[PDB]
């Protein structure tokens, strides 16, 4: 029903397209991709993925700029300057900006100037002009006419927010810190080489790498009540995908026990967050969460309250798939709330 | 006695600088370093290496355009276009081109324009350029050459012991496959690349990629032209690689005879370049190894009397650097103008 | 030094250009205007103004799209869709968006997409993404790299804020209401005709017309401490220009007297707000404030504290000129804090 473009055919963008394909019947309809590499480089990587595995479906190269996923064509263009993009010509309704460059008003908006109707950033906005949404939390807050540029937050923030809510909304979060053992990512160096952050410049594959992260603060952007109460670091560890968060907020309420904190999740999990939150009681490990549709999963057996007031939680989230899945829900929204 | 300039302070850039610091009475003298990175970047990474480990020396960020190493001061500049580098202003006699882009006449030349006198390319040369592999034909060099390439990390390994073979059993023909550690060139995660293989995971796969070292041998061992050729496999390891040569010689031979020959040369002519090792080791056991190639004796095996297979280890980073230095070490000697 | 464009050549935009002309030596340099009427309609109205009076300077029509104010040319284009604007071609550094239409992130940003560096809205932003500044109050809070889209607030808010500050910052504002007898404006009907606000739809010239106004709340945007404490209405009265505010906040402090409240202004007037605030002791009337460079002027003799805690102030501000003058200061800032 609604034409969609994907600017940036890498991990998140490709993870997007995949997410969208095998779906109920999304109102969305990817008709163009902007991978600076042609149909070849853009096809190959959609078919063979080291982290998701060979894509299950006939993907052929039609035209010199038009591959097809099971017959359905997808025009593919390439240019670093959105302004030169045929958004208007094609009549693009939504643009999934997944490059990590155009994340400010002026930038991401270049897509509107090209002829785009609405733009969704697959990352946190650098401006202040743009709304940050997190399906499960405050998605309602989005309605047509209200800004034509939105941000689906961070992979981490989209894993935290959800269960952070249930915590405060049913126990009252005084304030707390947090850490996140995170699978390395493209922004890291493969081998020790120049990089603006002397931490990310170290062999992504052979170091536990500490690097700042706003994902903590940004929680507020969706949960105002917490504004300036959370915070934390992040640790990059040799694991291509799937990460975990270690939240430590000393609660306001009584001094509840462990397994009941859980029950709240469990309750809010099969209830309002059915599709976002979930609790897995069976002791597994990262690799068991690959391709997990839940924006966040708590390791039951890991939760533990210390001094009656201090609660500690651990959640599992696939940073590639999960986020991409929400990004398709947030784009699914735009369409369900469209004239 | 010879002023040097390191352009491309990357892995070979640094592995070199350090390789140098360890040499005694070095005709070489580093004075300027050019890399897209600021003085911070140059310092940190020269001091803290994830493969060579922290550098044993005092490395501070002395200056806005320089760094200090045990007192010896060096300038750090940063122009993505060589022509600008003040090579002429600083009287740069030699430039160690380790950027991976300026590998052709046109490119490496921009250094000459900047006022530099010579350009040693830390990689195989593209097109018509003098290629020398210390130990395989460094006598071919003449102060006349303004642009030379010290071949690849692989060639610099495979060559030495190939010479030994042919020069003794006569290589008729033969393929080779190098199980190689990954490099800056690979993508850390499935991302675009002009080599859809190299474009893959890197740390999660055995990435078959092609290598020139195959034909490049002939470059330095004219005799083997079109007799060798192989591929390469990029496996999840940050350093040290192994080559699996398989040549068919004329003179029927046997297992230990081959190895023997190797040792002989390793003890005489190639002393310092080639070497053998019987102690059953593994990759990691070959870090910081000043030699270019190391034969894993216990692995060498012959078939039908004429088909010889030889496995050989080599530190694609350090050992190469040590060669790069040894080459530049040479340019300083036999230097007239 | 810095190239400026003016999108919207009406009252505020024209009031702008005028303000800028006769100036010390503004780093600004108007090089283009976007008046949907050509050089004719755009010239005439710059030369002959019913509220400011014939502009003092040779204004001639060069080219078919390039009038000139005393020799200095000014290219003039026209198109409702900013996207078609030659901002990039001309290399526009600042854009004074004075139309009252493009006041949200997506909108005002269309100027960046066209090739604009920075955009200043001459009105309150409808988004939340955009910073609201008010010279005299929190102008420092603006620094390059921080959002490329700002709002110089409202005419009213820019008259209130200033002296509202001095009140709280030296007496403590508990909370209070306010009214503003305001000169009618373009958004009002000339004669009773259809209009989304059945108040503004009434003869602007023959009615006292009550109409909501956020100008009150928005004070917070610059003075957080007051967030949700002020508020009020507005009354349109048959007077083409120059308005007055009637603030009634019952103070927190002691129960100070009238003439001392004043002294605070008087003090903060010739001090930190020298150019913004001012106090006029001589009993005058609206018409005496035409072309007043002060963002706010208090009628000494009108101030009066009632029950020790309740203070009442009345301020004079030229809604056209004053605001426009600040808008040139706020654009003057951008340039003084530019790389
Ligand atoms: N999948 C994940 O790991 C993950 C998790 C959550 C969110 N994200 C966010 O998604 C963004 C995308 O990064 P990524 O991890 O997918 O890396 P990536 O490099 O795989 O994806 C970037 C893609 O954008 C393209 N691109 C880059 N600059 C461009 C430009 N100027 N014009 C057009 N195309 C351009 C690249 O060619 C590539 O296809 C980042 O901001 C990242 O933080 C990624
Ligand atoms: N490490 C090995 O195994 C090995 C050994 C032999 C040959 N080589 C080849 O040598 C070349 C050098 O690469 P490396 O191993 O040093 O790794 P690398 O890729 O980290 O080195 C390149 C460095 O040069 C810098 N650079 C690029 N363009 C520049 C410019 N215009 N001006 C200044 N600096 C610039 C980059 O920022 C980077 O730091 C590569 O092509 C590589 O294939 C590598
Ligand atoms: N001078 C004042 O009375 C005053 C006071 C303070 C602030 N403002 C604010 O300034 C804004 C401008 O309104 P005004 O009072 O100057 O009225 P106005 O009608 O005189 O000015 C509007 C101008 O913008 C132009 N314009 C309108 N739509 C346009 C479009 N889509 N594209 C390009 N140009 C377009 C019009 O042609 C006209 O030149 C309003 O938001 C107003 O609240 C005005």
């Amino acid at each position: 029903k609604l034409k969609v473009a994907i600017n940036g055919f890498g991990r998140i963008g490709r993870n997007f397209l995949r997410c969208w394909h095998g779906r109920k019947d999304s109102p969305l309809d990817v008709v163009v991709v902007n991978d600076s590499g042609g149909v070849k480089s853009a096809t190959h990587l959609l078919k063979y993925d080291s982290i998701l595995g060979t894509f299950k479906a006939d993907v052929k190269i039609i035209d010199n700029e038009t591959f097809s996923i099971d017959g359905k064509p997808i025009k593919v263009v390439s240019n670093r300057d959105p302004l030169k993009l045929p958004w208007a010509e094609l009549g693009i309704d939504i643009v999934i900006e997944g490059t990590g460059v155009f994340v400010d008003g002026p930038g991401a908006g270049k897509h509107i100037q090209a002829g785009a109707k609405k733009v969704i950033i697959t990352a946190p906005a650098k401006g202040s002009d743009i709304p940050t949404y997190v399906v499960g939390v405050n998605e309602k807050d989005y309605g047509h006419d209200v800004a034509n540029i939105i941000s689906n937050a961070s992979c981490t923030t989209n894993c935290l927010a959800p269960f952070v809510k249930v915590l405060d909304e049913e126990l009252g979060i005084v304030k707390g810190t947090m850490t996140t053992t995170h699978s390395y990512t493209g922004d890291q160096r493969l081998l020790d080489a120049s990089h603006r952050d002397l931490r990310r410049a170290r062999a992504a594959a052979l170091n536990i790498v500490p690097t700042s992260t706003g994902a903590a603060k940004a929680v507020s952007l969706v949960l105002p009540q917490l504004k300036g109460k959370l915070n934390g670091i992040a640790l990059r560890v040799p694991t291509p995908n799937v990460s975990v968060v270690d939240l430590v907020v000393n609660i306001e309420k009584v001094g509840v026990t462990a397994e009941d904190v859980n029950n709240a999740f469990r309750k809010a999990a099969a209830g309002p967050l059915k599709g976002v939150l979930d609790v897995c009681d069976i002791p597994l490990v990262s690799v068991d969460f690959r391709c997990s549709d839940f924006s966040s999963t708590i390791d039951s057996s890991l939760t533990m309250v210390m001094g009656g007031d201090m609660v500690k939680v651990v959640a599992w989230y696939d940073n590639e798939w999960g986020y991409s899945q929400r990004v398709v829900d947030l784009a699914d929204l735009v369409a369900n709330k469209w004239p | 006695k010879l002023k040097v300039a390191i352009n491309g302070f990357g892995r070979i850039g640094r592995n070199f600088l350090r390789c140098w610091h360890g040499r005694k009475d070095s005709p070489l003298d580093v004075v300027v370093i050019n890399d897209t990175g600021g003085v911070k970047q140059a310092s940190h990474l020269l001091k803290y290496d994830s493969i060579l480990g922290t550098f044993d020396a005092d490395v501070k960020t002395a200056g806005d355009s320089a760094i200090s190493v045990d007192g010896k001061v060096i300038k750090v500049v940063s122009d993505r276009n060589p022509v600008n580098l003040p090579w002429g202003d600083m009287g740069i006699d030699l430039v160690i081109e380790g950027t991976g882009v300026f590998v052709d006449r046109d490119g490496a030349g921009k250094h000459l324009q900047a006022g530099a006198k010579k350009v040693l390319i830390t990689a195989p040369g593209k097109g018509d350029i003098p290629t020398y592999v210390v130990g395989v034909n460094e006598e071919g060099y003449t102060h006349a050459d303004t642009i030379i390439s010290n071949a690849s990390c692989t060639t610099n390994c495979l060559a030495p012991f190939v010479k030994v073979l042919d020069q003794k059993f006569g290589i008729i023909k033969g393929t080779m496959t190098t199980t190689h550690s990954y490099t800056g060139d690979q993508r850390l995660l499935d991302a675009s690349h002009r080599d859809l293989r190299r474009a893959r995971a890197a740390c999660l796969n055995i990435v078959p990629t092609s290598t020139g070292a195959a034909k490049a041998v002939a470059l330095v061992l004219p005799n083997l032209k079109g007799k060798l050729n192989g591929i390469a496999l990029r496996v999840p390891t940050p350093n040290v690689s192994v080559v699996d040569l398989v040549v068919q010689v004329s003179k029927k031979t046997f297992a230990e005879e081959v190895n023997a020959a190797f040792r002989e040369s390793a003890d005489n002519e190639l002393k310092g370049i080639l070497s053998v090792c019987d102690e059953p080791l593994v990759s990691i056991d070959f870090r910081c190894t000043d030699v270019s190639s190391t034969i894993d004796s216990s692995l060498t095996m012959v078939m039908g009397d004429d088909m010889v297979k030889v496995i050989a280890w080599y530190d694609n980073e350090w050992g190469y650097s040590q060669r790069v230095v040894d080459l530049a070490d040479i340019v300083a000697n036999k230097w007239q103008a």
